[PDB]
């Protein structure tokens, strides 16, 4: 009956918060998990990879750069992993 | 590596996410007072907005707790210097240049990492732990995002003759009303409470200062709220000077715990920043407009004081007269 129709309203409403949590929160929360691997295990790889957050997090127009930056960044994950 | 696969993973989501946010939307406060659940949005919609400076101070007071070394003593003296300028027109001008400092030294800390008794080399940072430095990349990230919110300001929104809307919460005439009353009008009398489990959890000797400032506050706090805000922010500027000059000294006094008898008793070698967080949100609140109408109350009970003297006299009389009328009863029926 009307069980179907409220848990799809449900599922709508769930869906438009996510999208907008996620466009409000991710830019930086991006960050996040770079940041606890650093820390994790400081290396001069990571070094790099923190420091790119680090400035973008302060001034939002490297931001997007870091963001474009951020894969290249990352390809030195396979470099480790090989060795 | 599983550990970089995985960030490499989360990396790519991000913009997989980005992309995917953007694909949706092209395919497919004035009712805060209204209700609670509208209150609630409001906060989710603009917690920084309003609270950023706090939430940030609280991040640097975390940090302070939890490294007490000595390189977060540069974060302690920064910290002192922005809460000597406490008025937001200083912290608007101190704040770049505040970033700035952030960025510049924890790029010397990051970099001191990887590269003179032990004790002393740990508790300093020379050839070095560096685990601890999560909670000073949450302190750059709320610093950053408060820069970025305060250098908006969300200009759009920003959200004496009579500019409280509905400012009377006294005669709560709803549950937000009661709430708001609650957290206005009963929480100075809660944070006298917290500075004193503060003072005397803690057994050092600065608890004894909590317990002064307590035992005075208690003593003068109903006098304290009918001031105006000008003395009320000067004397809570006050004690939240001690407050983070005890947070700070803890921190100096750290380096007793490694050159390791009464003095290390007498000053004994969390609490002090729960106290921290509910002496500024009731700064907060002093400032607030919601707050003049419960000063305005206050104002109106002590000048409404002496009447309650004449009811109490007019009850007692009144008793009095009763039972005398009984007695005179009692012995006529005796007679």
């Amino acid at each position: 009956l009307d069980l179907a129709a409220s848990f799809s309203a449900v599922l709508t409403r769930i869906q438009v918060f996510v999208r907008r949590l996620l466009e409000l929160h991710v830019f930086k929360l991006v960050a996040l998990y770079t940041v606890w691997v650093a820390l994790k295990e400081v290396s001069v790889m990571n070094l790099l990879l923190v420091v790119l957050w680090a400035f973008a997090l302060p001034y939002p127009r490297f931001r997007p750069m870091a963001s474009c930056l951020s894969t290249v960044w990352t390809c030195i994950i396979i470099v480790c992993k090989m060795l | 590596i599983q550990n970089h696969l995985q960030i490499l993973l989360l990396l790519v989501f991000e913009a997989v996410v980005y992309r995917r946010q953007e694909h949706y939307r092209r395919q497919h406060r004035q009712r805060l007072d209204q209700d609670l659940l509208s209150c609630l949005k409001y906060f989710i919609n603009f917690f920084f907005y309003k609270f950023g400076l706090e939430i940030c101070f609280l991040m640097a007071v975390n940090v302070i707790g939890q490294r007490m070394n000595f390189m977060v003593i540069l974060h302690g003296c920064w910290l002192v210097a922005i809460l000597t300028r406490r008025r937001r027109e200083a912290i608007a001008r101190l704040w770049p240049n505040y970033c700035l400092f952030l960025t510049l030294f924890l790029l010397y800390q990051y970099l001191l990492c990887l590269g003179m008794n032990s004790a002393l080399i740990k508790w300093l940072y020379l050839p070095p732990n560096s685990t601890n430095l999560i909670s000073d990349f949450l302190l750059l990230l709320c610093a950053s995002q408060q820069w970025q919110v305060f250098s908006a300001e969300r200009t759009e929104e920003w959200q004496r003759g009579e500019p409280n809307p509905i400012p009377n919460f006294i005669h709560c005439r709803s549950y937000l009303d009661m709430l708001k009353v609650a957290v206005f009008r009963y929480l100075f009398w809660l944070v006298l409470v917290v500075v004193f489990v503060a003072g005397a959890t803690r057994i050092s000797i600065f608890g004894l200062g909590y317990l002064l400032a307590c035992f005075y506050l208690l003593l003068f706090g109903t006098t304290l709220l009918q001031k105006d805000t000008r003395a009320q922010l000067v004397l809570w500027d006050c004690l939240i000077l001690y407050n983070v000059t005890v947070i700070i000294s803890k921190n100096m006094l750290s380096l007793l715990s490694c050159v390791f008898c009464w003095v290390i008793q007498l000053f004994s070698l969390i609490w002090d920043s729960i106290c921290f967080f509910f002496l500024l949100l009731q700064r907060r609140i002093f400032l607030s407009h919601y707050f003049l109408h419960v000063s305005a109350d206050l104002k109106a009970t002590a000048l409404q004081a002496s009447r309650g003297f004449a009811l109490y006299n007019a009850a007692n009389l009144k008793s009095i007269n009763f039972h005398r009328q009984i007695e005179e009863k009692s012995l006529a029926q005796l007679k």
